[PDB]
């Protein structure tokens, strides 16, 4: 759980290349087409 | 759209939304003007 909520943290990193800023932009996208009620939030290292 | 009753959105509001808002930055006391469903088992002494 997260917030009170349930979750289930996904760690990855950017491809050889491209920064942090670039690839956690596409995990928003790619989490925004998910089923209804399904969000998303940033923990750790992405939440600093 | 009249879809969801005066207790159905406090029910919304207590389960979805107080804890997430009664834990954000700066929020002292969060006083819900309603109350979460709970299951009621309306006893009938008749029956009883």
């Amino acid at each position: 759980r997260y917030n009170g909520l349930p979750s289930m943290e996904i760690l990855g990193q950017a491809a050889p290349g491209k920064s942090t800023g670039e690839a956690m932009e596409l995990m928003e996208q790619l989490a925004s087409k998910l089923p209804t009620g399904v969000g998303y939030d940033w923990t750790g290292m992405s939440y600093q | 759209d009249g879809t969801m009753t005066q207790e159905d959105i406090s029910d919304y509001v207590a389960a979805n939304m107080k804890d997430a808002i009664s834990r954000t930055s700066g929020v002292g006391d969060v006083q819900l003007f309603g109350s979460q469903y709970a299951m009621r088992i309306w006893m009938n002494p008749n029956e009883l």
